[PDB]
């Protein structure tokens, strides 16, 4: 599926989503925050504090 | 091959050992997934490609 | 497409916000 | 969505074509002073 | 066009004898209607049951015929089902009832002619508006 | 193959009588006599195979029995459409004014 | 201790079957000069499994858990009906009335939101031969109508239903209908579930059973728009019997 | 009568989806905000000039002297919302310029809709919502209501077209 | 039922009634012709004339 | 109809009078050539909305 | 020709947005 940075969450343990599923199929599973789309937000989150810190700098 | 051999040796059919072979496994055998058969401009997914895989 | 160029076009008006604030001409007296 | 396929670039034109109009006369404004 | 006495002639009873109403009783039948019925019959239909229209075609196959002045002045007193099958006084307005429905009390012979002469005369003005609802408003 | 089975209704005699396996109580006011009393004994002890059935009702007293043969040519039976019974829409089918 | 209303509002106990104590292992005797009934036959579900299409050969995907979204108004409850007894001692439950459908919807994994209508109108159920008492083993077995989750007065969201409505996609006025068909047409379905009651508590004294329950049916099909699911619901029970 | 042409633009024009309209609403919700926030802003930075609680007879409109701090405004502004004027030539400009340009993008709108060049649809949204029994928005629900005001206004506000619609024909959800 | 004279469908009647309406769908459009849809991909929906677009600007 | 009625008088039968109708004429007397049905933001020629025409 | 759709774009910008870099450039060091 072209999938480029998937198999790097993948590879070091980030396995669900939030809506439920996981890439070794198991369904209904309960990943807590650090699913998929709670890794992608803490880079986004963590993208935006930087900026602030470089306009400080 | 080693696999059907086995399941011949146990004594299924030629049906039951092929049948024995999961699809993932034969999807690797399946030359649309060796990354050296690309071109640098065809973009995207390979199931842009051959297609989406459906069944053995 | 369309969803990545909507939130595109609001993220840069949110920036421009911030420029346009932290980053104005400041008003000097006379 | 089934959406009109030249939406896309009459989108992105519009928006690059005035803006970098209006950044091409600050610029030089600036290197004036 | 005006309220001209053909307008104003309307049955007495199912025999066929007739009435001519005065332009005062329809004021004063329409003035009363408004007093006492048109919080459920407003415009000739039945709000809290929409089935059951006051339109003249509908009085007439109601059993008890009420399409006439004595069907529904009886009405008034002793109103029934569709059928006549059940007295339904006690969940009707009437001077049987006048006790639960206070509004009845005060209520004279010669009103209720005047109630049922502006129930038979206005779907004559008004046609299908009469009991036809929203649809005609 | 796709068929509205309604408006395919509509092209049976429910389309002209009321018909005792389907139409909404509400129409049983059109003739005199019937709405509420025999309407109601009429639905609840629906379906019928025959127009006829409706006479053969437990507990018809003999005017109620006149009633029906009266009014036996404004009725009909056709197959029960599901569409028309399910939800209790013989008896309030949404419509009002 | 029986609860008032201003006791119950709120707590989500509306939502609960009454409950038979532990202690309930009796047994209730049928007497088949008798006849009886269920005043109160409440089932209180607990689980919704949704079945899964492995597209593939032959997989046949199983069961999958869901999440509930439309919160604790699931239960069927006020059910009512004769309790037959047979020529062979077996009973059977012929349900009458009640409340005896819900609308739920609850989503799998992956977002997709299954609505279906949990429901046992028409329910018949029957028991094995030569009962003559109800005990902590009793099975009942039956089969049960699904309807269409919508109604023949149903209009979707141009303004199409079955009963109501337009008959063709009026926003694309000179579009080919033939690729439409499947949703300009409305459909009523009309499904057949499945239900077992396993009875595990009885009081002998009051004529309460309690237990468990698990049905079978097949989920909305949006009047014919998408093919429907398989459902299978989990729960418990709870019903009285009276002499009738 | 004019309140009619209004609920006619909505059924028939679609005219509350038309980006010229939006433009016009933008125009002149945006003048009567800038109206009352220079008026405010002006009464609430004036210089105590005269000694009385009234403070409109300490003007006179011969005096030189601005009688209200430009200054202070502009550190109020700048503090509470980000931005402020600072150039009295530039804002009273502005409040000819946003609601002037409203009026004329309202007018260039209603020119398109002379000729029913409306913007009445997504077609986008049409061919989902035709495909997806399901798939319901805002924009589907609004022409629902577009589609009743068209069936139950036309017959008495175009007389002259003669439209009988009997009862069967007309949109009508669930027991209204 | 509908009739057809001259055109295409000449000389045809239907009587199945979703077909009669079909044709009577279209027929508020005025006379009813045969179109292909597919190779401009047609969407169906009304589209004005030069008339209107250069009145317009 | 002007024509219909011209055909009919003097004897033709329905299908004649109405085969005579040109084509032409009849693809005048339909709503989708009217350039007050369309669009601020439907775009592009008539045939992109109801099609290419090919037959009455 | 079923050519790529992305095509158009990817080629506009390539033109548009280093040219537009270039120009700004240029402009600024005329008017100092
Ligand atoms: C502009 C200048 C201003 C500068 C301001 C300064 C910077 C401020 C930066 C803040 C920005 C934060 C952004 C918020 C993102 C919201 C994340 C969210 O809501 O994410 C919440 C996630 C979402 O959870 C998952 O949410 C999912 C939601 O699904 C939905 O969404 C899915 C994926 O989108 C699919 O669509 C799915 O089908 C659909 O239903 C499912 O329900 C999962 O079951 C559920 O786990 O929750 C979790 O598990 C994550 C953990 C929450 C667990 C809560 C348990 C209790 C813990 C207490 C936490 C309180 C917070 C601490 C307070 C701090 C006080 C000191
Ligand atoms: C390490 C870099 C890297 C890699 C390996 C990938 C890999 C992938 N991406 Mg990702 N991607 C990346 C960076 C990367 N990406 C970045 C930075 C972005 C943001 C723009 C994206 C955005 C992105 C999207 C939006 C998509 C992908 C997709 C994909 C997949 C297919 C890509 C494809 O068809 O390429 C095609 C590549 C080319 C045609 C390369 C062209 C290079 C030319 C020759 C330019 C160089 C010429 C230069 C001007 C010469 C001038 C010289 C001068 C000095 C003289 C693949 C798994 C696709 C996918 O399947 O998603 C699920 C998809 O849709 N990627
Ligand atoms: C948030 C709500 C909102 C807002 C702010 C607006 C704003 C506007 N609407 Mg919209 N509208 C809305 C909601 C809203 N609309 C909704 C929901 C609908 C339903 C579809 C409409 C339907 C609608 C229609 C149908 C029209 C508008 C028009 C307008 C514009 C009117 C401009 C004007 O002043 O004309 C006022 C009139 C004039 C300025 C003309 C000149 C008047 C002269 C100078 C008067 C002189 C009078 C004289 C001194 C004597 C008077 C004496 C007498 C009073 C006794 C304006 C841009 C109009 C428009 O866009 O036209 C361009 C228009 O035709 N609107
Ligand atoms: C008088 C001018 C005029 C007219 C009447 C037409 C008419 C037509 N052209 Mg032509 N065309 C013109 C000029 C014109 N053209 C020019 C100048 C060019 C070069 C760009 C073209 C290039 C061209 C091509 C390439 C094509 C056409 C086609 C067509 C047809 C469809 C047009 C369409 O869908 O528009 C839809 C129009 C719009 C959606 C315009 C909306 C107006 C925007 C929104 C203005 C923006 C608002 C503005 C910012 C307001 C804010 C200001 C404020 C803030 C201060 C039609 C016959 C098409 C066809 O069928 O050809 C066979 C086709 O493919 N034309
Ligand atoms: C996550 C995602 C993607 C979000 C989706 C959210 C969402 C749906 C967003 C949609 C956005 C959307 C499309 C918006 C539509 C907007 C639209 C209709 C645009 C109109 C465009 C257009 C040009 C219209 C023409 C009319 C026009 C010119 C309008 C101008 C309106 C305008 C800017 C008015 C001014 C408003 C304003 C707040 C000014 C305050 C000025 C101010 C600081 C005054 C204070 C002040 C007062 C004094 O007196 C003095 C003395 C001083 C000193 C001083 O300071
Ligand atoms: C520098 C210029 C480039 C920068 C400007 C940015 C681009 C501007 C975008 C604005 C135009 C957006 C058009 C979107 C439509 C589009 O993408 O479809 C692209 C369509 C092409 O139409 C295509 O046609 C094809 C077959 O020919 C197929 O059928 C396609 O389906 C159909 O989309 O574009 C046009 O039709 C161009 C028309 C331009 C003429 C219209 C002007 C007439 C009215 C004047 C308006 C004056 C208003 C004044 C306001 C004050
Ligand atoms: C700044 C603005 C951008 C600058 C101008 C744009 C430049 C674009 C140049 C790249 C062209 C993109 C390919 C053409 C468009 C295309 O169809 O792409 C479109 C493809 C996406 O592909 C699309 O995918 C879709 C489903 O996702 C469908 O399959 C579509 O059919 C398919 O087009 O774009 C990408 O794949 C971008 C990948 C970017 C990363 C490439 C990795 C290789 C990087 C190494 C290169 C180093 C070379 C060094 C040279 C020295
Ligand atoms: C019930 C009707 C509506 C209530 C009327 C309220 C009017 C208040 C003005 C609101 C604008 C607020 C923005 C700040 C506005 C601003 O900053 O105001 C400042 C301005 C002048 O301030 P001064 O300090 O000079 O005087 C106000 C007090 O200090 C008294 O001296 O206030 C007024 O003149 C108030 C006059 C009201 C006295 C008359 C009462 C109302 C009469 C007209 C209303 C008729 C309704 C028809
Ligand atoms: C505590 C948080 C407070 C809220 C923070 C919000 C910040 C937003 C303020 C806008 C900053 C950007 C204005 C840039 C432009 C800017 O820098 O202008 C600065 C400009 C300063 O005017 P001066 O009088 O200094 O300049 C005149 C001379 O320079 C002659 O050129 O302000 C004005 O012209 C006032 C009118 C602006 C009124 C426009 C405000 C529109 C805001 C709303 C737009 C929202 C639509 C977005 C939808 C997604
Ligand atoms: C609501 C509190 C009502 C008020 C006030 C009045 N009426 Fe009524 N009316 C009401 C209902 C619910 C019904 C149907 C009764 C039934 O179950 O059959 C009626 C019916 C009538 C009828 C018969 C209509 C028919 O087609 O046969 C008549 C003639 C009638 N009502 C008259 C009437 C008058 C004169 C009222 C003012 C004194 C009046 N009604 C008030 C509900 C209510
Ligand atoms: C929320 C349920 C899962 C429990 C979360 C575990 C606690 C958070 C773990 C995060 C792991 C990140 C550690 C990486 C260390 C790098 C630190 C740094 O370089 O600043
Ligand atoms: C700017 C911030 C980037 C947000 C990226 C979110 C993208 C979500 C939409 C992906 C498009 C889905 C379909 C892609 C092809 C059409
Ligand atoms: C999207 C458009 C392409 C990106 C634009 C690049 C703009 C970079 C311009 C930087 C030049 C600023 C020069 C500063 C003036 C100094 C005065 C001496």
């Amino acid at each position: 599926q072209g999938m480029f940075v998937l198999p790097f969450m993948a590879r070091l343990g980030v396995t669900g989503s939030w809506s439920g599923w996981s890439i070794t199929g198991e369904t209904g599973i309960d990943p807590g925050f650090w699913s998929f789309e709670g890794v992608a937000l803490a880079h986004i989150v963590l993208s935006g504090l930087l900026f602030l810190a470089a306009c400080w700098h | 091959n080693r696999r059907v051999q086995a399941s011949l040796a146990s004594g299924a059919t030629l049906e039951e050992a092929w049948s024995a072979i999961p699809e993932k496994l034969a999807f690797y055998d399946y030359i649309g997934n060796n990354p050296a058969k690309g071109g640098l401009f065809r973009t995207g997914p390979m199931n842009k490609g051959d297609g989406i895989a459906q069944a053995w | 497409m369309e969803t990545i160029t909507y939130v595109f076009i609001f993220a840069c008006i949110i920036a421009l916000f911030f420029f346009a604030i932290f980053f104005r001409e400041p008003p000097r007296i006379t | 969505m089934e959406v009109n396929q030249l939406g896309l670039i009459a989108t992105a034109l519009f928006v690059l074509v005035p803006s970098v109009f209006l950044i091409i006369l600050y610029v030089q404004t600036e290197s004036q002073q | 066009a005006e309220l001209t006495p053909e307008v104003l002639t309307v049955p007495l009873n199912s025999e066929g004898k007739t009435i001519t109403l005065t332009e005062k009783q329809y004021l004063e039948g329409k003035r009363l209607f408004q007093y006492a019925c048109a919080s459920c019959h407003v415009g000739g239909i039945t709000k809290t049951n929409p089935s059951l229209d006051l339109r003249t075609e509908t009085l007439a196959l109601a059993t008890p015929p009420r399409d006439n002045i004595e069907g529904l002045v009886d009405y008034m007193k002793n109103p029934t089902t569709y059928d006549g099958e059940q007295e339904i006084a006690e969940v009707h307005p009437s001077l049987r009832s006048a006790d639960i429905f206070p509004k009845m009390r005060n209520l004279t012979e010669k009103d209720l002619v005047a109630i049922a002469g502006h129930i038979l005369v206005e779907p004559k003005i008004l046609g299908d508006k009469w009991g036809g609802g929203k649809v005609y408003y | 193959e796709l068929v509205n089975v309604v408006d395919e209704k509509l092209g049976t005699a429910y389309g002209e009588k009321i018909d005792l396996n389907n139409t909404n109580i509400a129409a049983f006011i059109q003739y005199r006599g019937l709405y509420p009393t025999l309407a109601k004994l009429i639905v609840k002890n629906a379906p019928y195979e025959s127009v006829e059935d409706v006479l053969n009702i437990p507990g018809l007293t003999e005017r109620q029995k006149q009633i029906l043969r009266e009014n036996l040519e404004h009725f009909t039976v056709t197959e029960v459409e599901t569409a028309l019974v399910e939800g209790g829409d013989r008896y309030n089918n949404g419509l009002y004014k | 201790q029986t609860l008032t209303y201003d006791d119950i509002v709120g707590t989500g106990l509306a939502n609960k079957c009454p409950t038979l104590d532990d202690t309930a292992r009796g047994a209730y005797p049928i007497d088949s000069s008798q006849t009886y009934r269920i005043a109160r036959l409440c089932l209180q579900p607990t689980t919704f499994l949704v079945k899964e299409e492995p597209k593939n050969k032959r997989q046949e995907a199983e069961f999958v858990p869901t999440k509930l979204v439309t919160r604790e108004t699931t239960s069927l409850d006020q059910i009512q009906g004769e309790l037959k007894v047979n020529s062979d001692g077996s009973l059977t439950f012929v349900e009458e009335d009640g409340i005896d459908f819900q609308p739920v919807t609850v989503q799998m994994a992956g977002g997709e939101r299954i609505p279906l209508l949990f429901t046992v109108k028409n329910l018949v159920a029957s028991t094995q031969p030569n009962v003559t008492s109800i005990t902590t083993s009793t099975d009942f077995k039956g089969e049960f109508n699904v309807p269409s989750y919508r109604t023949a007065n149903f209009l979707d969201p141009k303004g199409r239903g079955l009963a109501s409505g337009y008959d063709s996609a009026i926003a694309l006025p000179q579009a080919k209908e033939e690729e439409l068909a499947r949703a300009n047409v409305k459909r009523f379905s009309l499904t057949k579930g499945q239900i077992s009651l396993n009875v595990a508590k009885v009081d002998g004294r009051t004529g309460e059973i309690a237990g468990t329950f698990e049905s079978e049916q097949l989920s909305d099909d949006d009047m014919g728009a998408h093919e429907p699911h398989e459902v299978k619901i989990q729960g418990v029970f709870y019903a009285s019997i009276e002499p009738a | 009568a004019i309140f009619r042409f209004l609920l006619f633009f909505q059924g028939f024009h679609n005219w509350t989806l038309n980006p010229f309209h939006m433009m016009g609403v933008a125009g002149v919700l945006g003048g009567a905000l800038l109206c009352a926030i220079h008026g405010a802003t002006v009464e609430n930075t004036l210089f105590q000039d005269g000694e009385g609680a009234s403070t409109f007879r300490a003007f006179n409109p011969t005096q030189a002297e601005e009688t209200y701090s430009m200054v202070t405004a502009n550190r109020f502004w700048s503090q509470i919302f980000g931005i402020a004027f600072s150039n009295k030539r530039w804002l009273h400009f502005f409040m000819l310029f946003v609601p002037v340009t409203g009026l004329w993008m309202s007018a260039i709108g209603v020119v398109g809709l002379a000729l029913n060049l409306r913007s009445y649809d997504f077609i986008s949204q049409e061919i989902r919502a035709a495909e997806d029994p399901e798939f319901e928005t805002f924009y589907t629900k609004n022409l629902l209501l577009n589609e009743g005001i068209r069936a139950w206004m036309a017959p008495q506000d175009q007389p002259h077209e003669n439209f009988v619609f009997p009862e069967e024909v007309l949109p009508r959800g669930n027991a209204l | 039922t509908v009739s057809f004279y001259g055109g295409e469908l000449n000389g045809q009647t239907f009587t199945d009634p979703p077909t009669v309406k079909s044709y009577a769908r279209k027929a508020i459009f005025g006379e009813i012709f045969e179109f292909d849809t597919e190779t401009l991909n047609s969407d169906g929906i009304f589209r004005t004339s030069p008339r209107g677009w250069f009145t317009f600007a």
